[PDB]
């Protein structure tokens, strides 16, 4: 009901809007943000923090160019 | 003798001239015919060579072939040329006669030790709602008005003026840079900017000591007569040529007088967006400056970024911005002419 | 990935012993040297104390002892304290009257003073009156052999040719952690851990690979005890100076055959009775190689400003472990050039590397032309090595359990208490009512929450 298990991710104010952006986008593939919970934190479905780590660091390397 | 403007051939010494005048295919104008055809009859002693690092070699073959000068020397900023390609023209001068070292200049202060640095300001959530959405070039103003990068610059603009240091700013868009100039009260010059109405600013920078920072337009990339600048910050590290950059970086800043002995006396800043298309041309900037050999460091924050009363300082002041710059259209955002 | 980065967590001697029984520190703590080892590694606070307290016999108060340090520095000492404490050195005995007073452990008491004074034993070593051994081997060759040695192990991570090594061995290395089993047959691979390791330094590579050995150590039957109490009696020995095997036990007759082939010692036969204990194991202590290149063998890495290593190696192994976080340019006979660069060192932290681990593997690497100046690595390039780390370790991940939404603010508030009261809260947003607990309170707060 109220009760999730899952990954507490910590990150930036800008990172969080990414992991919205990319969760909006359904980037992975699936959905991933359990739910925003503040402008820091954010809680996320565990399996894909594995796919995350790698697509996340592969477009922020991508948003440093052109 | 440029198209530009009147010329006079008569009991002229010393032509100075354009090279896209003489390396004309077709007559210009009956100009031309006044002083082409009389500069292909006279046999100039000495031809110097101004830009010829950015000539092509038809433009330079022509030229060549037209004057037969008794002696050339060529001027070059580098000597790998832009337009080197496959063949190295500069033999048709011949060999290098002199190439003065930069750390010869800065042992003996003729070149002042410039300071590299930037700002890698953290993306404002807000603008990276909109830097990811708008993929199209009007993404331009997120990375260049985040509150973030605006904060830095206006804080190290106060602490150059502080130190009296002559400081110019500059930018890649029409609205940016207005918006800065304007909201920081501080001169900021355009093409509309009337000689006179430029002239009183560029009076009172070169000579008044009140204005300590001036904000001038992408024309600052070519030459729009740029005055002389202790300090320099680029408010977007996109740009062009590394090259002209450093060009451009080397024209306006000059040796701040008596303070040699600091840790540096002339200062380079371009400011930068984590995670934005800026990081790459901030991180070959980087490196082709530590390449030329210039020191470089990065910034996010120092004392006084936060420590002092900075614009945006509020979430409805940044959200009006953000706002300004989503109402601005993609012509706003765009980069700006250079002329 | 729920966790950030697995680390090599590097624990001491203070770390070690910490954890482990009074009888077996006490046992420990019966040969002298073991004592001397464990007193030498104590921080300068204990050291003075403890040297100062060995000749009593009476529990000292508490706050006497404590009222030896200065006002500002007794909150340093406290520190030493916990250790002596902690490591079973200070006991305390009641004084009349029940004050604290202080006593070390007699045993550790004893054992010092029969190191710095005579004994039962004398230092647990003798000579035999032996003579110059058969096929005499000189100190230079006992520390090319132990550098050879090491360099196989080095080499075996790294997976190069000619890495002649045990099965046991590899296996410890894989039992370890250091080299992953991700294939099967146990081909060369290597975790971040011993990535992390490769990078580290001599003595903290030994000191943790033995501590590996010893965590295996009795699962392999060996003794901690003895191998710790001939270890420390080994790190106290001469190199050219002959020692015995005689009246040691198969479980070191197993370590030394490994101790042997590890290249701590040199023996003339597998079978013999005496040997050479080699530099490495001399030098195998929980210490410090430095802050440049090192003082026994000086380093060879020119780190240069423009992101240039002009490293004046021969050795494929180092310039290997160059390779791992820099971008390599050319290869000359007696120096070979590279350079750091965002991706290679992202290479180096996406396989877990800390930067930390290069800038102290390029310092302790460091060329003597680069020393005489307070930073041997420049500004730009130490602050530009964490950046990139700092780029990319910005997102640190958590599991938990989360609990929100809930019916009011007196949920809220009572389940924060819960969380309060059993101290499992790792964060929570007072506006929305959101909480994330540790996972061990799932059960229990789910449960609870039927309840309130």
């Amino acid at each position: 009901v109220n009760v999730l298990k899952g990954v507490l991710i910590e990150c930036d104010p800008a990172m969080k809007q990414f992991l919205l952006y990319l969760d909006e986008s359904n980037a992975l593939g699936k959905k991933f943000i359990i739910q925003d919970i503040d402008d820091t934190h954010v809680f996320v479905i565990a399996e894909l923090v594995n796919v995350l780590q790698e697509r996340v660091g592969e477009l922020m390397d991508q948003n440093a160019f052109s | 003798f440029t198209s530009d403007a009147k010329d006079k051939p008569i009991g002229c010494s010393v032509a100075i001239s354009t090279y896209s005048m003489l390396g004309h295919t077709t007559k210009r104008s009956w100009e031309a015919e006044r002083v082409m055809e009389w500069l292909k009859t006279q046999e100039w002693g000495l031809m110097i060579l101004d830009e010829v690092h950015t000539i092509p070699a038809k433009m330079f073959r022509r030229v060549l072939t037209i004057v037969q000068a008794h002696c050339k020397l060529g001027l070059t900023a580098t000597l790998v040329r832009e337009d080197d390609k496959i063949v190295d023209l500069n033999f048709l001068i011949g060999p290098k006669l002199y190439e003065a070292n930069w750390m010869e200049l800065q042992n003996n202060g003729y070149i002042a030790k410039v300071q590299c640095a930037e700002v890698w300001c953290p993306m404002s959530p807000e603008f990276y709602r909109e830097y990811v959405a708008i993929k199209t070039k009007k993404r331009i103003l997120l990375y260049t008005m985040n509150p973030n990068k605006f904060r830095a610059c206006q804080f190290l603009i106060k602490f150059h003026e502080r130190r009296n240091d002559k400081i110019i700013v500059f930018a890649d868009n029409v609205f940016a840079l207005k918006e800065y100039a304007i909201r920081l009260n501080k001169p900021y010059i355009y093409g509309p900017t009337s000689q006179g109405e430029r002239m009183q600013i560029l009076q009172n920078f070169k000579h008044n000591p009140k204005i300590n920072t001036i904000f001038i337009s992408k024309v600052g990339d070519t030459s729009f007569d740029l005055p002389e600048a202790n300090v320099l910050i680029q408010i977007s590290s996109h740009g062009g040529s590394r090259r002209q950059e450093a060009q451009r970086l080397g024209r306006v800043l000059r040796a701040k007088k008596g303070m040699v002995a600091e840790e540096y006396n002339a200062f380079f800043y371009s400011l930068v967006s984590q995670d934005t298309q800026e990081m790459a041309y901030s991180t070959k900037r980087q490196r082709f400056l530590v390449d030329q050999g210039y020191s470089f460091k990065v910034i996010t924050k120092l004392a006084g970024m936060e420590e002092e009363d900075l614009a945006f300082s509020t979430k409805e002041e940044q959200q009006q911005l953000l706002q300004k710059v989503l109402a601005a259209t993609d012509l706003d955002a765009e980069e700006e002419v250079v002329a | 990935r729920g966790l950030n980065r697995v680390h090599l967590q590097c624990r001491n001697l203070q770390e070690f012993l910490g954890g482990l029984s009074p009888g077996v520190l006490d046992r420990l703590y019966g040969h002298p040297a073991t004592c001397l080892a464990v007193f030498r590694e104590l921080p300068s606070l204990a050291k003075n104390w403890v040297m100062r307290m060995l000749f009593l016999e009476q529990p000292l108060p508490q706050a006497a002892v404590a009222l030896w340090v200065k006002k500002e520095f007794s909150k340093a000492q406290e520190e030493s304290t916990g250790l002596l404490s902690g490591l079973r050195i200070w006991h305390t005995q009641l004084l009349p009257g029940g004050l604290q007073g202080l006593i070390l452990n007699p045993i550790f008491r004893q054992n010092l003073r029969i190191a710095l004074l005579g004994g039962g034993k004398a230092w647990s070593d003798d000579t035999s009156q032996l003579g110059p051994d058969k096929h005499a081997r000189d100190v230079p060759s006992l520390d090319k052999y132990a550098e050879e040695r090491w360099e196989v192990v080095l080499h075996f991570m790294v997976g190069s040719p000619s890495a002649a090594v045990s099965q046991d061995l590899a296996q410890l290395l894989s039992q370890a952690g250091l080299m992953k089993s991700t294939e099967p047959g146990e081909p060369p691979c290597i975790t971040s851990a011993g990535f992390q390791f490769l990078l580290l330094d001599t003595p903290a590579q030994l000191w943790y690979f033995m501590l590996q050995y010893l965590q295996t150590a009795q699962s392999r039957g060996m003794d901690l005890v003895e191998i710790l109490s001939f270890l420390f009696q080994l790190s106290f020995s001469t190199l050219g100076k002959d020692y015995s095997v005689e009246g040691m036990s198969d479980s070191l007759l197993n370590f030394l055959q490994h101790l042997r082939e590890f290249g701590l010692v040199f023996q003339r036969k597998r079978k013999s009775r005496r040997y050479y204990p080699t530099r490495l194991a001399i030098n195998l202590s929980s210490g410090v190689s430095g802050a440049g290149g090192t003082v026994h063998q000086p380093g060879f890495i020119v780190v240069e400003t423009n992101y240039r290593l002009y490293a004046y190696t021969e050795s494929e192994l180092q310039i290997a472990l160059i390779a791992l976080f820099s971008e390599m340019l050319y290869r000359f006979p007696n120096m070979v050039v590279a350079q750091v660069t965002r991706e290679s060192v992202q290479q180096a932290i996406a396989s877990g590397i800390t930067a930390q681990q290069i800038i102290h593997f390029l310092r302790t690497r460091a060329h003597p032309v680069m020393l005489k100046q307070t930073p041997v690595l420049p500004p730009t390039i130490t602050d530009q090595i964490r950046l990139w780390e700092l780029e990319r370790d910005r997102l640190r991940f958590t599991e938990g359990v989360l609990y929100n939404q809930f019916l009011s603010q007196v949920d809220f508030e009572l389940l924060l208490a819960h969380a309060r009261e059993l101290g499992v809260l790792v964060f929570e947003n007072s506006a929305k009512r959101l909480m994330v607990v540790t996972p061990a309170g799932h059960s229990d707060v789910k449960r609870f929450w039927k309840r309130q």
